[PDB]
């Protein structure tokens, strides 16, 4: 079970190779046996999936024997399992895209709330783990609040979440202003 | 390595007649050839391209013709902004390797004018700085081939001078030439009589002007 | 000559890459382009791309009947059989010592200067459960098409439509009675693959499909361009031809098939769009019933 | 509509290396073939290269093999040209020119080696010689007398000369500057009056040169 990782509205790629380097015959569907994108002799082709405008390849690797599967502007139900076939080898990879977004705006002012929202796809339990500037680690499941923010606090928040034994990195900048006059 | 040759060098054409410009190559160019149109301080225009068609903004008056190693750029009409520095292009062989003509220039062609020769002696103030230029002006004549030569103490002077022309008058359609004869401060005083002689088609005679030093 | 019972196989054989491999040096050694852009990878992500600039004559392309045999110590067999789907065993079988004329018509989504099925269309595929596996058709009937300079193509109405019909009943009969039969045009890919594309007298010809390819159960003029930058069949990469040459451009094809991609999948609907873009199965249209074994 | 602009003079030392820039707008720049040809003064019109925009490609004249570079950059629409291992013998105005080729993106390419359009022009001087301002000397003085300054001992090119700040216009007669074997150019700038005008009305000639930023006015004087 190989799992991928995305981030939302960003670009992944899916690793596909064959046993020798040459430029030969390559599939890659969905797991409802949709066709996704694939190659036709030296030209590429496309399928009549949801993922067609957003799906791509690179054609300098197929003489290498690789044939990665790039999709960028990622969405949430882009999450599935994508087969990809080659020289009568199946090989199956998990795609699991997230997100991560702040119910309120960059801009706050201290002792306000910071809430923290996961955008995951249906069947996954991810981790959420951020850490402030400051140095503090605070630990959720989907929502992460914080209840008092600290003049400190303003700059890149980096915050990672675990799944799968995978863990993908995000940063999200705030800026926390203050009261006086 | 196609070569391109134009002739003529210089053609006179008076105002209101027809202009011939022909265009050589050393091995047939096919239906590719390209005739530009230059002026003095100002970058090429594109007048005829293929050699069978006239490019846009180009007057009706301009006419490409010819092929192979021939060519042959005809005007009908020649206006007052028709007179300028033409040039042919070869863009025919694979791998790309251009040649462009060495050009033809068209000259505005009038009656036969006398130059008028004024000679001016190195101010003091040039003198003061160690060097000598005398120069000798040749002013309004036509056409454009004229002689000037420096004669210092009835000796012949060459390598030592320099000469300049302008461009051809807009009203009068005369030129102008300047030769400055550059000599040293010693060698300036080391000599009594300058002098700068003119030889010219509207000239019956030579002319010389001269002057003594001190 | 014997008689006997033996295995063929079209999807696998080396008569596809060997001609393949020829017609590649062919194009090679015929058709110069102006500029050939190749990939050039070490592996490491980042791929240089390299430029070779040559002399680009126009030449006159036309295909030419090429007859295939096998030397000393070979023999080529070949399948009689009547509406052989191209692989499993063979009862009526001969021995060739040259296989008949075979055009190399280099073309995407529909086969020229083909040979026509004799009893009737046969459709073939290596799996056709398989939605990824290209589906070679082969007519029993020719339909002429008529491709004129400047892009456009005039071919019969009547005559198309009654074939997509026909293909439409053996589709009906691979894949079922209760599936409903609905032609329409590529998903999407590159320009080559997209649409109808071809070398007519060595011009590079790209014309819609739309028209051909939507279709459905209850004088075409198509319009084409000549496209001086594509794509190379023979490797990855582009190139760049010389302009089209003056004058009138014409080529009169039969066409004996077509290659077509099924969609995957439910409900009770499949779709079938133009494909093609794999030369090899251009071949492999005329190898199917021919194979190598040695004495 | 079609615009050129090319970059500004440049002036090197024999053995250092110059590069021009382009700027080409009003169309799309991946339709368009660019060339460009230098001119040595006195001389004609030379090719050095041409530039495939769409595919990147660029070839170069035969002379100039190896020690040129032609490029585009297509997000800011530039062609530059690059120059390395300069001679005195490289002095010239180089010409930024391109044509239309078609439609790039679709395929459709006329491959025309001829130039539709043409920049301004970039002047490229170079020669170990540095820059200087100009000495100015006065000329001194039948119906008609003629008068002048001399320009002399400058570098480098172009050099403005005028007449009563722009009063005295007809029977100017400006000459090209000529080369000396020192490095420097040199110019005569003349003018014929009336010789009964000497004595009474005043003529000074205004002579303005940018790269070394002087402005000379001398009075021309019958004595
Ligand atoms: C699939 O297969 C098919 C079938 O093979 C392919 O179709 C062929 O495609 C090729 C190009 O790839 C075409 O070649 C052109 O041929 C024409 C002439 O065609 C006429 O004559 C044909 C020959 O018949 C003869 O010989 C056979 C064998 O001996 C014999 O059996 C037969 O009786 C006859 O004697 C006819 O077959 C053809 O009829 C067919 O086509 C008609 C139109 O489609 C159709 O209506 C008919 O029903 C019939 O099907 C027809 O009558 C050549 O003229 C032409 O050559 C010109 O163009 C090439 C570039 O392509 C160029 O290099 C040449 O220089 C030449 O250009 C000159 O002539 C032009 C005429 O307009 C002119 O415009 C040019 O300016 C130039 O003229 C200049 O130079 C000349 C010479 O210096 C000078 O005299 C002039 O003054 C001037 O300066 C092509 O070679 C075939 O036509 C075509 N065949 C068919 C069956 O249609 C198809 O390509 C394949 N598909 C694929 C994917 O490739
Ligand atoms: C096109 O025709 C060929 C030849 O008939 C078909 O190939 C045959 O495929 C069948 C299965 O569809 C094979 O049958 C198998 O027999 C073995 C015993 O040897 C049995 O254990 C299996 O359960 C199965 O029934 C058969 O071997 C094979 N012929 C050979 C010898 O290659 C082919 O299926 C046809 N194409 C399509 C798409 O139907
Ligand atoms: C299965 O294979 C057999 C064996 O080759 C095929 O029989 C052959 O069929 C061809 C064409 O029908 C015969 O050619 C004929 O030759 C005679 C002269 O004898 C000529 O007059 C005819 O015009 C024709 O060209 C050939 O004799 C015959 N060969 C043998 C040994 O029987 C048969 O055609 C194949 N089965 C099917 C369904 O076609
Ligand atoms: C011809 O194409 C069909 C359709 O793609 C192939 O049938 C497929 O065969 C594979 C195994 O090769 C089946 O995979 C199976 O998945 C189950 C889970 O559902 C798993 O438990 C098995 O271990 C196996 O991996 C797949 O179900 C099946 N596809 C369908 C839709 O039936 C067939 O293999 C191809 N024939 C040849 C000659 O390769
Ligand atoms: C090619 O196959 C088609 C489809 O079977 C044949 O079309 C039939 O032709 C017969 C007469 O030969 C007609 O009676 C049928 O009505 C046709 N079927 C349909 C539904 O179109 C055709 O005959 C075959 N080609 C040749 C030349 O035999
Ligand atoms: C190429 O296509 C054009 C456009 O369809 C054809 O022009 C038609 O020709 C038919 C006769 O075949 C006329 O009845 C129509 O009036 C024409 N249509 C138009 C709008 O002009 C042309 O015939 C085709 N060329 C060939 C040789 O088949
Ligand atoms: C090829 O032909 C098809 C059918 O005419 C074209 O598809 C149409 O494209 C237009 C826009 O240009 C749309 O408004 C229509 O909705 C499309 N029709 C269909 C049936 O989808 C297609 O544009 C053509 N391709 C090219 C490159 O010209
Ligand atoms: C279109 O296909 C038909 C059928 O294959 C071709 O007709 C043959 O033409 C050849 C001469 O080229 C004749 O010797 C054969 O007798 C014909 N076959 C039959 C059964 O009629 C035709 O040549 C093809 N058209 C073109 C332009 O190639
Ligand atoms: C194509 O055009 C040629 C020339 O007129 C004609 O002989 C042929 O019948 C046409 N083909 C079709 C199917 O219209």
């Amino acid at each position: 079970k190989k799992v991928v990782l995305g981030k939302k509205g960003d670009t992944v790629e899916l690793t596909c190779t064959a046993s020798q380097k040459k430029s030969i015959q390559f599939h890659w569907k969905n797991s409802n046996q949709i066709k996704i994108l694939g190659n036709q002799g030296s030209f590429l082709t496309k399928g009549p999936s949801k993922l067609n405008d957003r799906a791509d390849s690179r054609r300098s690797l197929w003489d290498q024997g690789n044939f990665p599967l790039i999709i960028k502007n990622l969405k949430i139900e882009d999450s599935d399992t994508y087969i990809c076939e080659v020289e009568d080898q199946k090989e199956e990879v998990q795609l699991l895209v997230f997100g991560l977004t702040a119910n309120s705006d960059t801009h706050l002012l201290q002792g306000q709330s910071l809430t923290l929202t996961l955008e995951s796809p249906p069947g996954s339990s991810p981790s959420v783990q951020c850490r402030s500037p400051r140095g503090k680690n605070i630990q959720g499941g989907k929502t992460l609040s914080v209840s008092q923010l600290e003049l400190q606090d303003s700059g890149t928040w980096t915050c990672t979440v675990l799944q799968n034994q995978k863990k993908v990195e995000f940063k999200i900048d705030i800026v926390v202003l203050a009261f006086q006059k | 390595d196609i070569v391109m040759t134009q002739s003529p060098a210089t053609l006179s054409v008076s105002p209101g007649e027809r202009a011939t410009l022909s265009c050589r190559a050393s091995e047939s160019v096919s239906s590719d050839l390209a005739w530009y149109q230059q002026k003095p301080g100002q970058a090429p225009r594109l007048l005829i391209y293929g050699a069978s068609t006239r490019a846009t903004g180009v007057p009706a008056r301009f006419s490409g013709s010819g092929s192979g190693a021939e060519f042959t750029l005809t005007i009908s009409s020649l206006q007052s902004e028709d007179f300028a520095v033409y040039y042919c292009q070869q863009y025919n062989n694979w791998p790309p390797r251009y040649t462009f003509g060495q050009g033809t220039r068209l000259e505005i062609k009038r009656t036969v004018a006398a130059p008028s020769v004024f000679i001016f002696p190195p101010s003091d103030e040039q003198l003061k700085s160690g060097t000598a230029s005398v120069v000798c002006l040749l002013n309004n004549f036509y056409p454009r081939e004229a002689k000037v030569q420096w004669k210092v103490d009835n000796a012949l002077q060459s390598g030592n001078s320099q000469e300049s022309v302008t461009e051809q008058d807009s009203k009068d359609s005369t030129y102008s030439l300047s030769s400055t004869l550059t000599l040293s401060k010693a060698d300036y005083e080391k000599h009594k009589v300058y002098a700068c002689e003119v030889t010219h088609q509207g000239l019956s005679s030579p002319v010389t002007k001269s002057f003594n030093r001190g | 000559l014997e008689n006997v019972t033996e295995n063929f196989n079209m999807w696998k054989n080396n008569m596809v890459e060997q001609m393949h491999e020829d017609i590649i040096s062919l194009w090679d050694q015929s058709l110069k382009p102006c500029v050939k852009l190749t990939p050039l990878c070490v592996g490491a992500g980042s791929c240089n791309t390299s430029v070779i600039t040559q002399a680009c004559p126009k030449v006159s392309f036309e295909p030419i009947p090429i007859h295939y045999c096998a030397p000393a110590g070979f023999a080529i067999l070949k399948c009689n059989d009547k509406k052989f789907n191209g692989t499993g065993p063979c009862t009526n079988v001969s021995t060739v010592q040259c296989t008949h004329g075979i055009r190399p018509v280099v073309s995407t989504q529909l086969l020229l200067n083909g040979s026509l099925a004799e009893e009737e269309i046969v459709i073939r595929s290596e799996n056709f459960t398989n939605n990824a596996k290209t589906i070679i058709v082969q007519l029993n009937e020719s339909v002429v098409i008529n491709c004129t300079g400047a892009g456009h193509c005039n071919l019969s109405k009547t005559q198309w439509e009654n074939t997509l019909e026909q293909i439409a009943i053996k589709l009906k009969e691979q894949f079922g009675n209760n599936k409903t039969i609905i032609f329409n045009p590529s998903s999407g890919g590159d320009p080559e693959i997209v649409t109808h594309s071809f070398n007519c007298g060595g011009e590079f010809f790209y014309c819609n499909s739309t028209q051909l390819f939507t279709w459905n159960d209850t004088n075409i003029t198509l319009p084409c361009r000549i496209k001086q930058i594509i794509n190379m069949w023979q490797e990855v990469g582009k190139a760049m031809y010389a302009p089209p040459i003056r004058g009138q451009i014409r080529c009169s094809s039969n066409i004996t098939g077509l290659l077509l991609t099924r969609d995957g999948g439910t409900n009770g609907t499949e779709i079938f769009r133009p494909g093609g873009g794999d030369m090899r199965d251009n071949w492999r249209s005329e190898l199917y019933k021919y194979k190598v074994v040695k004495i | 509509e079609v615009q050129l602009v090319e970059s500004g003079a440049e002036v090197k030392k024999p053995g250092s290396s110059v590069k021009v820039s382009c700027k080409a707008s009003g169309d799309t720049f991946i339709r368009y073939s660019f060339t460009w040809v230098r001119q040595a003064p006195g001389q004609g019109l030379e090719w050095m290269g041409r530039i495939i925009t769409i595919l990147d490609v660029a070839h170069y004249a035969p002379h100039l093999q190896g020690r040129v570079t032609i490029t585009a950059d297509k997000s800011t629409s530039t062609v530059y040209l690059e120059l390395r291992n300069l001679r005195s013998d490289d002095t010239a105005v180089y010409f930024c020119a391109g044509v239309y080729e078609g439609e790039a993106d679709e395929g459709e390419y006329d491959n025309n080696g001829f130039l539709k359009h043409w920049g301004q022009g970039t002047l490229v001087t170079v020669s170990s010689a540095s820059t200087k301002g100009p000495s100015v000397f006065p000329l001194a003085p039948g119906g008609t007398a003629a008068l002048g300054c001399l320009v002399k001992d400058y570098f480098p090119e172009p050099v403005t000369v005028s007449w009563n700040s722009g009063a005295l216009t007809s029977g100017v007669h400006t000459f090209p500057a000529v080369l000396q074997s020192s490095g420097l150019y040199s110019l005569s700038s003349v003018v014929t009056v009336p010789s009964s005008s000497l004595g009474t009305q005043t003529y000074i000639c205004n002579v303005n040169h940018k790269p070394s930023n002087t402005k000379v006015d001398k009075k021309v004087e019958p004595k």
